[PDB]
């Protein structure tokens, strides 16, 4: 007999996660969260942990792993494993019934019998405080397969655990010294230091972490003082910053109207009563928190760019701060040193959850859903 | 003047003047190379004296060991510097209706780096002809000058 | 071309996807060994330069060690061998001469 | 038992199960589906179709989900549509013929023997657009809600190929099989053989129409992080020129994947596949938003007949609805009933709401058979204090109007209001995209922060505001193109808040002529008092009494789904003639302003005729001018200053 | 089948060309002219005969025409010989072109459908470019590289390289040949670009364009920038750039069955565009002299023209005179030196907004055949002046009919003139300091002809006309471009109740359906043709 292989009957995708330091020191290595600079090349093959900013992602799309082909005159299927970025169609029928036959009849691909996988990829840029003196946050390319695929979203900090591997690329022929390789990380498991609010279910360890916080009482004043306790007093400001996070309630009228369930605040004052420290403190405590500045890029930096996407032949909108943040806090500083082109973007976003553009290739209406502090 | 260059007297010596625009890079050409057959383990040597596209010399087609059998033994070979110059007709005297024309110009050994872009010069040279991988006419060639010596106004600016 | 100073006879060996006997193979990535390649391009120091002229620059290849100890804009001294490798023009077909570079030691 | 490979489908078992449903369905969803007379619910619609020639069977898929015996099928056509719809093509023909043979009938037989019947299944479940469409969803039914940004030219695609033989006077034809033309090398030997000499002749072949359309996709929810996607989708024959730029749409089809050739040199294919929708149905209209101007789209209403497709363009209404409409029109307070029900969450402001209602009706549109044209519109501006309806009104208009781009501030400039030329990266050619106003050739274009738009940008609207056209001379294009949009604007005064101690003409910080070329200007100043703002506060907080405002039925107001059915009737079906007797009260109202320019006069006729579209009056009467002029004067509080 | 049927149609069509011969005698019964037209065509060898399709439809109860027009490109080889053998026997270096015109319908090119490929079709639109008239290979000699044997019988539309037989069968490879450039026929060939009619574009769609190609004596009968009508063949042409589009692309392959033991598999992609091939062109859109003479003999016609050069505008005789006069020239070559002069007249219309000054530009562009209209903000110099297409499609470069190269010999309606930039107004003034226009890019230098009048509508700095300022200060356009205007017309408005009631009446009285409120003394039916009699008068 000749049979379907077990990898083509494989119901499921298999992944690994490492062992945390606790299990390394308990019973006395395996996963230092390495810097993208620290990787020193010759780790190729290893399972490694790296942490940094996921600056940019592609959209998920199918990429084929096996092509299934149909031959009528045989009835046997032909399966071609696809391994590199490219393939050539195995049009000449390889079947065991046509090999010892005069006629070598044709075959046609089946676009559902072809085993795919969900493919996505991202850059991680170096985590800035780990960059040496004078050096630059260089970047690494990560490839994803299967069920993990949406766990990476831009503008967030993650541990990636996965297997670090070569890819066949070298430059452009002359700019070469033989048998060079590109390299990528095949992602296996993800954890992220500021978590997604959308996952929040209650299990044997998280309820008691809430309950032990409550039972001391005065929780509202306990948390206000626990915000930015490294700066003096002024609790009324820091007490309101806790409300900015919890934000109130989004209301939909059930009749085609929406009103902002969100808090927008200004911290007007003179020098010396610290501001950016409170802005920075709330950027850390806010998942999806973002920090901004008065001048320079902020026109595009508060707006959708448009970009020819490196990995695949399509344009994409790239989100500035008000779009790299959403459902979360955007922090603005030196505020009045912004300009009319910045304000007339901001002024719409406090009033309502959306931005609108109508220049060049961009005509969209875009969801902000940000709190401006 | 370049305006009076003609297909008349191709490959005679020519005397002409202009401004050097640019001076490119000191590319490296052979003058002795030692060569071994990668299958015959057999050695020769080749020399070139003066010619430094469709001309000069190439490695011998074969010494069976088939085509292109030869490895250049770089560590027992001698090389020379040559340079590409461009000269254009002085913008003080050119047609009102159009841009100046120019000539590709080349020089070898000690004649390199003698001249700085923007100096005023007279060249004595061989007005010569080469084929350009254009992309020009149905069948054509491109003119160039091999400098065989050079002189100038005593120092420009 | 970059592992010996002498022009060793080239050995364009083929990556083995099948055994001498004909069997399949798989790759033991990380029992295999690797090394860092880098090239850095050095142009003349601008205060010694006879100013007004264009910059002129040459390509330096670094093996595994020194890769970490250069960055753009710093003043750097290199030592090495100014090899003139390949065979442009005289082999293959057609001009521009040999690829010249320094092996940084 | 028979079964298709890779598949859970039995042909005959589905065949009889579909017939069993097709000969017995009667609105069981109303009984069963949730907590929500007729009979033979489809047989009337089938015996309807056979005399009309409309070969399409538009199918509400959720008929099957509720019904007792075809839950076994809903999850098949959803998951095997290419094969399950290929069954329906056959069963419906046999199920037409059962209605022949049970009938004493004329010769329907002589064509329906040969003709072909098809299904367009659309009423399926919601999805998060492109993003949730993981590869497990490949080759399944899907739907998308969104809008169109551009559509390609019609593409010729082979369906019968033709072969011409360089000798011996016999040709050949071959039908395409699944993307190949297996060209015979042999010269059809039995005539004679020559090994390789045969031609392929282009202009003898038979072609499909194909068209490609670019969809801006807008889900009912999008995850935090997302940005708009330009999906690319394809539409076949009988849907070409169904839908086009600016339409707001629900579309359904099969999600697909396809490779791309890396280059024009060699057959190496990218392994990271491209994806698209093969459209099977498009729902051109909805109950919630009104109907595209029937006068404008007159060119395509006949093209749908000439092209033989009944993919609908205009809302159908029954006599039981029109009878209600007319019985509603008789009441004395319709003039305020709509002006309340237009925005049940917006308090007072009924001068504003009412003139906006009279914008939506448009009024009258007219032409001189070659030389001239005039249109019913009013172009609107809102001015005065912050903290008022202004921004919310621009949404409710946007969400009722079938067309319009909510432009905003300095974020909107000439190259993107009118058209622009851009590289289509998916093919790498220059192509022309409709700008914001061009997409808005109809309905409303809704503009906000109108005075914070630049001195350079405003100069486009300065033509469009009454001339309703834009004219272009830049590289690649020289044309004047239609810009039938009504325009509505939000503005704020010089400085902030309001300042009655300065004349409004200065206070607005908008130049006197452009301010005049608006047809109606609203002054919406706050002028605070008790016994108004208290009543407002109670109204607002009742929205937080019940965490969704289902009790908003209080303070009786029309269902929106009826209001849109009214307006899209009155708009479509009445052409109100300004009677010669109406002049005498009209001219004095203009001259009384003159003691200001013709734009007021040219506005009053376009506003008063809308007040005759409302109440459905074929002719204007001397009264309806009286409310229109008072509205103009009171919209700017002309009595005060 | 039609290897049979085609001869039956040839016998049918040649019979239509035989059983009809010229009657109309004494304006009585009618019978088609074609033999008399052939007996005219005898003199000139032009071989460019025109057939009215409406005269064809009545024979055979239309069952000939409804067949031929659908099956056209498969019967066209038989109709052309269906002419030849009639010509060979009523009449004794030969090529033919044949047209059918006056088809019963016009199909807007948005409703081009592939169901019509190879059929006859009627098209109209705007021609956006023309191109260099070129030879098309047609019949050509092909010579073997192996022996002096030649073939002249041709395969020519595509596949134009490889005849299948050599007049001695033996060759060391028989299939392949070289052409000859000397012994060949050739025909003049042209491409023109046609654009959708702006009166009939869809809502929000862009003005669709398509490529349409010309052969023979129909060449050089298209003219840029104007309405044209066509009839001809719904051709299809191979297109490569459709790679990367969704859906399967049909790929052909040579079969593998019944040949054994002898892109090497033999495969091709056949993806096509839909151009058009047109056989007929016209520039769409007696008792006349008895009217032209009749008007000039009358004393008032000037004053009738002043109150009829823009019938709907109320008052403003000043601008009406100006525009009427602007449609009429002055002798440009009025010099001895051999440099010409600005014989044409330029006008600017000015005043506070809500003047009807903009209406004139719509009336003119509705009326003056060599006129075009621009918003003047939405513009660029490279759209007013002609652009160039950079040597693309394997031909040489081509010049793009800029809006101000167009409107030669007439008026350009530059509405909202002042919102132009410094760049394009200087481009204008360099095209007024000289009648000529010059262009440079890519080293290709062209000087275009131009000779034009501008009608400019302009607005004061604040819209309101400052009575107390000079026009230089009020209008804010630099003195050189404020020069070269023969007149400025200025309008100032205020309440004048005796007029305002007559104006208000005129506006509202206009809104009664197509009513006579704007009835002139006389209409365009003579006014345009009288203006042409006035132009060629040269006083
Ligand atoms: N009340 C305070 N308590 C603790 N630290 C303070 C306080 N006020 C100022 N600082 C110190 O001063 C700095 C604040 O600078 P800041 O005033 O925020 O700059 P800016 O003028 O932009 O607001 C911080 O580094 C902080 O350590
Ligand atoms: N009279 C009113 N009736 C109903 N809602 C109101 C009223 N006044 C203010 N609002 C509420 O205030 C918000 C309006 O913000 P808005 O005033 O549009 O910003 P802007 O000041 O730019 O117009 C909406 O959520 C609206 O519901
Ligand atoms: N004398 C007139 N004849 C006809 N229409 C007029 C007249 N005066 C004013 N109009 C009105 O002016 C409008 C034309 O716009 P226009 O005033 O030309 O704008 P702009 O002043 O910006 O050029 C028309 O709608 C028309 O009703
Ligand atoms: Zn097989
Ligand atoms: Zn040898
Ligand atoms: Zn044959
Ligand atoms: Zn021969």
């Amino acid at each position: 007999t000749e049979l379907f292989p077990p990898n083509l009957t494989r119901r499921y995708f298999l992944y690994f996660k490492p062992l945390s330091q606790n299990c390394a020191r308990r019973y006395r290595i395996s996963s230092k969260p390495l810097s993208v600079r620290q990787i020193k090349g010759d780790f190729l093959g290893q399972l490694i942990t790296v942490r940094g900013i996921i600056t940019r992602v592609s959209d998920v799309k199918p990429a084929v792993e096996v092509i299934a082909y149909t031959c009528d005159q045989c009835g046997y299927e032909v399966f071609q494993e696809v391994n590199s970025r490219t393939f050539t169609p195995l049009s000449e029928c390889t079947s065991e019934e046509c090999s010892q036959n005069q006629t070598k009849g044709q075959l046609f691909m089946s676009t559902r019998a072809s085993k795919f996988s969900a493919f996505q990829e991202c850059k991680i840029q170096e985590l800035s405080q780990q960059v040496p003196v004078g050096h630059i946050p260089r970047s690494l390319n990560i490839h994803v397969n299967g069920t993990l695929v949406r766990s990476l979203s831009p503008g967030d900090i993650v541990d990636v655990t996965g297997i670090f591997l070569p890819a066949p690329y070298t430059g452009f022929k002359a700019l070469k010294a033989g048998l060079l390789t590109e390299t990528y990380l095949e992602a296996q498991f993800v954890r992220q230091h500021k978590k997604k609010f959308a996952s929040f279910s209650l299990t044997s360890d998280v309820e008691e972490r809430v309950m032990e916080l409550i039972t001391s009482g005065d929780v509202y004043n306990r948390l206000a003082k626990s915000i930015a306790p490294e700066i003096y007093g002024n609790l009324d400001v820091k007490k309101a910053l806790l409300l900015l996070l919890v934000g109130g309630v989004d209301k939909r009228v059930g009749d085609g109207m929406k009103i902002r369930g969100d808090i927008n605040v200004c911290l007007m004052g003179d020098p010396g009563v610290a501001k950016s420290q409170l802005l920075k403190a709330i950027c850390k405590i806010s998942p999806r928190g973002v920090y901004t500045t008065g001048k320079g890029s902020s026109g595009v930096g508060l707006t959708a760019a448009v970009m020819k996407d490196p990995v695949t032949d399509e344009m994409i909108l790239e989100g500035g701060a008000l779009v790299l943040a959403d459902n979360g806090i955007c922090c603005i500083d030196e505020f009045d040193k912004m300009d009319e082109s910045d304000r007339t973007a901001i002024h719409e976003v406090m009033e309502q959850q959306t931005i609108s553009i109508s220049k060049a290739g961009i005509n969209t209406t875009l969801n902000a859903r940000t709190s401006i502090l | 003047p370049l305006r009076d260059l003609d297909s008349e007297h191709v490959s005679k010596i020519v005397r002409l003047s202009g401004i050097i625009i640019s001076t490119s890079v000191l590319s490296s050409r052979a003058t002795y190379l030692s060569i071994m057959c990668r299958n015959c383990r057999h050695t020769t040597s080749i020399t070139i004296n003066n010619f430094n596209t469709g001309n000069t010399v190439s490695l011998p087609r074969s010494c069976n060991c088939g085509p292109d059998p030869y490895i250049i033994i770089h560590e027992s070979s001698k090389f020379i510097d040559q340079q590409f110059l461009k000269l254009q007709e002085i913008p003080e005297l050119v047609p009102v209706g159009e841009m100046p024309r120019n000539l590709t110009m080349t020089c070898d050994r000690y004649l390199t780096n003698k001249v700085i872009p923007g100096t005023r010069v007279t060249i004595v040279g061989i007005y010569s002809i080469y084929n350009s991988k254009n992309g020009s006419g149905v069948a054509i060639r491109t003119p160039y000058i091999k400098i065989l010596g050079i002189q100038s106004d005593v120092e420009t600016s | 071309a970059t592992t010996t100073l002498t022009t060793r006879i080239p050995t364009p060996a083929i990556y083995p996807t099948e055994d001498t006997e004909g069997n399949k193979l798989t790759t033991e990535y990380g029992y295999s060994t690797f090394i860092d390649h880098q090239r850095i391009t050095v142009q003349e120091m601008p205060e010694m330069a006879p100013a007004g002229q264009l910059p002129r620059s040459i390509d330096v290849i670094l093996d595994d060690d020194l890769v970490d100890k250069t960055k753009p804009g710093d003043r750097v001294n290199v030592v090495g061998v100014f090899k003139s490798l390949g065979a442009g023009g005289m082999n293959q077909s057609n001009l521009i001469g040999f690829k010249t570079l320094i092996l940084g030691n | 038992l028979r079964i298709i490979w890779g598949t859970n489908v039995s042909i005959q078992e589905c065949t009889t199960n579909f017939r069993n449903f097709l000969m017995s369905f009667k609105y069981k969803f109303r009984k069963i589906l949730d907590e929500r007379d007729e009979e033979l619910y489809y047989i009337k619609q089938l015996n309807e179709m056979r005399e009309l020639g409309t070969s399409n069977l538009n199918l509400d898929a959720r008929n099957l989900l509720a019904y007792k015996q075809t839950e076994d099928l809903y999850h098949q056509l959803l998951n095997y549509p290419q094969e399950v719809i290929s069954i329906m093509d056959q069963t419906i023909k046999d199920c037409m013929v059962s209605l022949i043979v049970d009938n004493n009938l004329d010769y329907d037989l002589d064509e329906i023997e040969t003709k072909f019947y098809k299904v367009r299944p659309y009423n399926v479940g919601s999805c998060k657009g492109m993003r949730e469409l993981n590869p497990n969803d490949i080759d399944k039914l899907i739907n998308l809600k969104g809008l169109v940004l551009r559509s390609t030219p019609v593409i010729p695609d082979m369906k019968v190929a033709f072969f011409k033989c360089n000798v011996c006077d016999h040709t050949m034809a071959v039908e395409i099989d699944r993307g190949v033309i297996q060209e015979p090398a042999r010269c059809e030997r039995i005539d004679c053989n020559e090994p390789n000499s045969m031609s392929l002749i282009h202009n003898r072949c038979s072609f499909a129409d194909k068209q490609v359309i670019k969809l801006q996709e807008t889900p009912d929810f999008v995850p935090d992080g997302q940005t708009p996607h330009s999906i690319s989708l394809c539409v076949y024959d009988e849907l070409v020129d169904s839908c086009r730029a600016g339409d707001r749409i629900e579309v359904t089809g099969t999600f697909r994947s396809i490779p791309i050739r890396a280059n024009s040199r060699q057959r190496v294919l990218k392994s990271l596949y491209k994806t698209y929708v093969d459209v099977v149905h498009v729902k051109k209209v909805s109950d919630k938003r009104l109907d595209v101007d029937t006068s404008t789209i007159e060119q395509e209403l006949m093209q749908n007949k000439v092209d033989h497709n009944e993919v609908e363009e205009v809302r159908q209404i029954t006599d039981q609805d029109l009878a209600k409409i007319r019985e509603v029109a008789a009441r004395e307070d319709l003039y305020s009933l709509l002006a309340r029900s237009i925005a049940p969450s917006i308090y007072e402001l009924e001068d504003v709401k009412k003139g906006i209602l009279l914008q939506l009706f448009g009024g009258t549109n007219k032409t001189f058979t070659k030389g001239g044209r005039y249109r019913g519109d009013i172009n609107i501006l809102l001015c005065g204090d912050p903290s008022t309806s202004k921004s919310q009104i621009l949404q409710y208009v946007h969400k009722i109007t079938p067309r319009g781009v909510y432009t905003s501030g300095k974020g909107s400039s000439a190259v993107g209001l009118t058209a622009y030329i851009t590289r289509d990266v998916d093919t790498k050619q220059l192509v022309l995209e409709s700008g914001a106003l061009v997409l808005s050739d109809g309905g409303v274009c809704c503009i906000d922060e109108f005075d914070k738009m630049s001195d350079s940008t405003r100069s486009v609207l300065h033509e469009v505001m009454e001339q309703q056209t834009i004219s272009i001379a830049k590289a690649g294009i020289i044309t004047t193109l239609n810009a039938r949009s009504s325009i509505l604007a939000s503005a704020n005064p010089i400085g902030s808040r309001y300042n009655p101690n300065l004349p409004v003409t200065e206070n607005i910080d908008l130049p006197p002529p452009l301010l005049s070329r608006f047809d109606l200007v609203y002054l919406v100043l706050d002028k605070v008092d008790e016994k108004n703002d208290r009543e407002l506060a109670k109204h607002l907080t009742n929205l937080y009494l019940e965490d969704k405002p289902e009790h908003i039925s209080q303070d009786d107001v029309l269902p929106v789904e009826f209001l849109t059915m009214y307006i899209s009737y009155a708009k479509e079906h009445i052409h109100p003639i300004i009677t010669e007797a109406a002049k005498t009260e009209l001219v004095r109202a203009y001259v009384g302003m003159r003691k200001a320019t013709t734009r007021q006069l040219e506005s009053m006729i376009r506003l008063a005729e809308a007040h005759a579209k409302m109440k459905l009056k074929n002719v204007v009467e001397l009264e309806d001018v009286q409310e229109a002029v008072r509205l103009i004067r009171s919209a700017i509080k002309d009595y005060a200053t | 089948v039609d290897d049979v049927t085609g001869e039956k149609v040839r016998e049918a069509f040649e019979q239509f060309l035989e059983d009809f011969s010229v009657q109309s005698t004494d304006t009585g019964e009618v019978e088609k002219v074609y033999r008399a037209q052939i007996e005219f065509m005898k003199i000139y060898d032009l071989n460019t005969i025109y057939i009215d399709y409406q005269h064809l439809s009545m024979r055979e109860n239309g069952a000939l025409a409804m067949a031929i027009s659908e099956q056209y490109y498969r019967f066209l080889p038989f109709l052309q010989k269906g002419l030849r053998r009639v010509v060979r026997k009523y009449a004794p270096e030969r090529v033919f072109q044949i047209s059918f015109f006056n088809l019963p319908t016009v199909h807007r090119i948005r409703d081009i459908r592939s169901e019509k490929i190879g059929s006859l079709l009627s098209i109209s639109g705007t021609v956006t470019r023309t191109s260099e008239v070129r030879p098309e290979l047609y019949k050509a000699s092909f010579t073997c590289d192996m022996c002096r044997a030649i073939v002249d019988n041709v395969e020519q539309s595509f596949k134009y390289t490889e005849p299948t037989f050599c007049p001695n069968p033996s060759c060391e490879n028989r299939a392949f040949w070289t052409l000859n450039v000397t012994r060949s026929r050739f025909l003049d060939w042209q491409k023109v670009r046609i654009q959708e009619n702006a009166n009939e574009i869809p809502t929000g769609s862009m003005p669709r364009t398509l490529d349409v190609i010309l052969r023979g004596d129909s060449v050089e009968r298209a003219k840029p920038g104007d309405r044209c009508k066509f009839t001809g063949v719904e051709i299809v042409v191979p297109d490569v750039t459709q790679l990367g589009l969704p859906g399967v692309k049909p790929s052909s392959t040579l079969d593998t069955r019944g040949i054994s033991k002898t892109r090497s598999l033999g495969v091709r992609d056949l993806t096509y565009k839909i151009s058009f091939l047109a056989c007929h062109v016209i520039s769409i859109g007696s008792d006349e002299i008895n009217e032209l003479k009749e008007m000039v003999k009358d004393e008032h016609i000037y004053d009738k023209l002043v109150r009829s050069i823009a019938p709907a505008v109320f008052g403003h005789e000043a601008v009406k005179k100006g525009i009427l006069l602007q449609m009429l020239g002055g002798v440009h070559k009025s010099t001895v030196e051999g440099i010409k002069l600005r014989g044409d007249i330029n006008i600017c219309v000015v005043g506070d907004p809500s003047t009807s000054k903009s209406q004139f530009l719509k009336y003119v562009v509705g009326f003056a055949p060599r006129s075009v209209y621009t918003s003047g903000k939405a513009s660029s110099a490279a759209g007013l002046t002609a652009a160039v297409v950079r040597d693309e499609e394997g031909g040489d470069y081509t010049i793009e009919a800029g809006a101000l190269m167009l409107a030669d010999n007439g008026i350009c309606c530059i509405d909202e003139f002042d919102k132009m930039d410094i760049s394009d107004q200087v481009a204008i003034h360099e095209a007024m300091e000289q009648q000529t226009i010059s262009i440079a890019k890519a080293g290709i230098h062209a000087t275009l002809n131009a000779r034009t009048s501008i009608l400019a509508a302009a607005n004061p700095v604040g819209g309101r006309y400052n009575r107390k300022l000079s026009l230089r200060g009020n209008l804010n356009m630099t003195a050189p471009i404020m020069s070269r205007f023969d007149l400025f017309f200025v309008i100032l408005d205020d309440c004048n109740e005796k007029i305002d009631t007559e104006l208000a009446s005129h506006i509202v009285d206009l809104h009664m359906k197509r009513d006579e409120a704007i009835e002139p003394p006389f209409s365009a039916e003579q006014l345009r043709r009288y203006i042409k009699y006035a132009r060629t008068f040269k006083p």
